[PDB]
RNA sequence: UACUAAGUGGAAAAGGAUGUGAAAGUGCUAAAACAGCAAGGAUGUUGGCUUAGAAGCAGCCAUCGUUUAAAGAGUGCGUAA
């Protein structure tokens, strides 16, 4: 029941705290051809890519030394834009994720966690 | 539709449904509508 | 008939075939009363005889219609213009071609397979043939 | 649009790369030089839209089924996995991977690797 | 990109440009009938350097004064 | 279900007035009753900017109701808001469309001049001789006005000439 | 008091009936699943045999690989493929 969700809260929330660069957005939904392109483009990179119950990735980016009460709980298609290993691998990640797409609404998370910029992520991401 | 005396759903569509007290089944495949289930 | 037209007639003409038919005749009745004819070669013409006909009831060209007939004519003057040069240079300075160069013109055009005329009529109320022998001749 | 099964030398076959909006010849003279490099087995053909059609084409990788069943020196086998007759040697097998590598969604050669014993259960051979 | 205009008339040499025009745009004799007639006619529309270069000879051998704008 | 959901209410455009017998929503296209049953036992708790309405009698009847007026009010309101719209399409080659008035005449094979009756309440337009528009401030008439103009010549099965709407799916026999 | 809206009472059969209310075991959601939809819903692959290219889908099957939230040689449609 609940529980069940209860754990795998904590089990997201984990797996967002860890992870320095994990910035999260919902762009209209995310296209299994967007998920293949941006996992080629992470070839052997073992991070994943996806849109996840909203609670969790709720409590995880609150969790995750972030605020995600109803920033990333909201909006459809929640994708998870996490990243692993180099923190420049996960930056260059990230920029061309968000270069996928025509443009996307950056939503929650940051790298290193705490967000200052929206225009500045896109930035430093590159 | 055609009377009948027992409707089975052959179709996915086939309502069992009653309209003016006679029972029939409404689908898409009118091959398969039938009256007086 | 039910479900006839003038456009449909044009529009046909050039689907199946496409080559350039050039209205001179504007149907005055067009999907069950057909019983007139619009020249701009002639005047425009009624048909009074359903059945056989002897008469081509022509009728002179008014006001409600003078711009009706001059758009047309326009549209046949700006073919006819480009051949004797004469008459695109005419057209400079506004003169409307001669009725008997258009005539000469379309001639050179059935012969030739430049651009033929499109006229209409009917065989069930039987209308449209005076100008049809008219045209035939011309 | 239309995905087509193409050749690799003349395309002139089939009422979809002929009128999707394209003439034929001024595209099939670039495909005897973009696909000359693709040919042996059919090759795959996607159609897309430039304005309506005229640029912007590119070839996906083999449908190595029948390619696979070439490299088992094999037209028909069977439509389920049966007795060993070919084996896809060395040198094919690790082309064939990298070449599927990035028609796949994969991201490893081993997935490569997997793909193609995937499709090979259909023709009866053992991919090494 | 660079579009032929057919504006001026050496001596009023429209005479030839009509069958200039509709030999080598393919248009039919309203089109070639209606713009010629005027200065400002666009009789061509996006054309590449070289193609307007080779308008431009076409319309000057049978008269008339042409720009490229 | 809708029950679950609820409905945003708009109290200053369109007064929303829960008399059981007729649910009454006045906008600038008027005001139309919805004629429910006479003293539903069901409530319509109508708050500020905010509607939700419940069975408050426990029944199958009162359990369709919930459901069934819920979408209904839904109808209601953006009817009267702004309006509701069909567009048939007579795609014939014999087979034409005219308004005179208030009167839809339909053009077929027959001899015979074809009106068309209207669940008045609703304009009908046909301004190019082959599209009927109908606007309306009722679902209902609205749907049943297409049903009676779809009944005079329904486009035939084996060929696509009759009063689509523009999306029917015919079925296809075979005959030649 | 539990039920009915058939006047069932005050007629009825094999058979058929997503028959009404209530109730016994089986789940999530309560944080917002599920339903419709904003929508992603893909990928080798037109895999081959026959069938012309029926070759995601005239028909058969190995239907396994993969990206994943999801996937099926596709629920199927559309199909000349």
């Amino acid at each position: 029941a609940k529980k069940d969700k209860a754990q795998q809260v904590a089990d997201v929330s984990h797996l967002l705290s860890t992870s320095a660069g994990f910035v999260i957005f919902d762009y209209t939904s995310m296209s299994a051809i967007e998920a293949t392109s941006i996992r080629k483009k992470l070839f052997k990179n073992g991070s994943k890519i996806k849109v996840i119950k909203n609670n969790i990735l709720r409590r995880a980016l609150k969790a995750g030394k972030f605020e995600g009460i109803d920033e990333t709980a909201i909006k459809g298609k929640l994708a998870v834009a996490v990243g692993v290993n180099e923190i420049v691998e996960t930056l260059k990640a990230v920029d061309g994720v968000v270069k996928a797409k025509e443009a996307m609404n950056f939503v929650c998370g940051y790298f290193d966690n705490r967000a200052f910029n929206s225009a500045d992520l896109e930035k430093i991401a590159k | 539709m055609k009377v009948r005396a027992s409707v089975k759903p052959i179709c996915k569509d086939c309502k069992i449904i009653k309209r003016h007290q006679i029972v029939r089944v409404i689908c898409k495949t009118q091959k398969h509508k039938q009256r007086q289930g | 008939k039910t479900g006839a037209n003038f456009e449909r007639s044009v529009q046909s003409i050039q689907q199946r075939l496409g080559v350039k038919a050039v209205p001179i005749q504007l149907p005055i009745g067009a999907e069950n009363d057909f019983n007139g004819i619009i020249d701009l070669i002639e005047e425009k013409v009624y048909f009074f005889d359903g059945g056989k006909e002897e008469k081509a009831e022509e009728k002179p060209i008014p006001d409600q219609f003078k711009d009706q007939v001059k758009q047309m004519r326009a549209h046949l003057v700006e073919e006819v213009a480009n051949f004797d040069d004469q008459l695109m240079a005419d057209y400079l300075e506004g003169k409307e071609i001669s009725i008997a160069d258009i005539k000469r013109c379309i001639r050179k055009g059935v012969i030739g397979c430049q651009f033929f005329p499109v006229l209409c009529g009917s065989a069930f109320k039987n209308k449209g043939i005076k100008l049809l022998l008219d045209a035939v001749v011309d | 649009i239309a995905k087509i099964n193409l050749l690799g030398g003349q395309a002139k076959p089939g009422p979809a790369l002929a009128s999707v909006g394209i003439n034929m010849g001024e595209f099939t003279k670039q495909f005897n030089e973009k696909t000359k490099d693709k040919q042996g087995e059919m090759i795959p053909c996607v159609i897309t839209a430039y304005n309506d059609k005229s640029f912007d084409f590119i070839l996906k990788t083999t449908p190595v089924s029948i390619l696979l069943k070439q490299a088992a020196k094999l037209e028909k086998g069977a439509k389920n996995a049966k007795t060993i007759v070919g084996k896809i040697t060395m040198a094919k097998a690790k082309e064939i991977a990298q070449y599927k590598l990035v028609d796949l969604n994969a991201n490893t050669v081993e997935a490569a690797l997997k793909m193609v014993l995937g499709t090979a259960k259909q023709m009866g051979i053992e991919v090494i | 990109e660079v579009t032929v205009k057919v504006t001026g008339y050496t001596d009023n040499a429209k005479l030839a440009v009509l069958k200039l025009y509709r030999e080598i745009a393919g248009v039919g004799l309203m089109e070639a009938k209606t713009a010629v007639e005027k200065l400002p006619c666009v009789v061509k529309q996006d054309i590449k350097p070289e193609e307007a270069e080779e308008l431009k000879k076409r319309f000057v051998e049978v008269g008339a004064t042409v720009e490229i704008k | 279900k809708i029950g679950n959901r609820t409905i945003t209410l708009d109290p200053a455009k369109v007064n929303l007035n829960f008399q059981k017998d007729h649910i009454a929503v006045k906008g600038p296209l008027g005001q139309i009753e919805l004629k429910l049953p006479p003293n539903l036992p069901l409530k319509f708790e109508l708050k500020d900017n905010n509607l939700q309405i419940t069975r408050n009698n426990e029944l199958k009847q009162s359990k369709i109701f919930h459901g069934t007026y819920n979408a209904l009010i839904t109808n209601a309101i953006i009817g009267v808001t702004q309006g509701f719209e069909k567009k048939l399409r007579l795609v014939g080659v014999g087979y034409r469309a005219n308004v005179e008035g208030e009167t839809l005449n339909l053009q077929l094979g027959y001899s015979h001049p074809i009106k068309e009756k209207i669940p008045k309440g609703l304009t009908v337009k046909v301004e190019k001789n082959t599209e009927i528009t109908i606007s309306g401030i009722s679902k209902e008439l609205v749907g049943q006005f297409a049903t009676e103009v779809r009944k005079w010549r329904k486009p035939e099965p084996y060929k696509g000439k009759g009063v689509l709407y523009f999306d029917e799916v015919i079925v296809r026999k075979a005959g030649k």
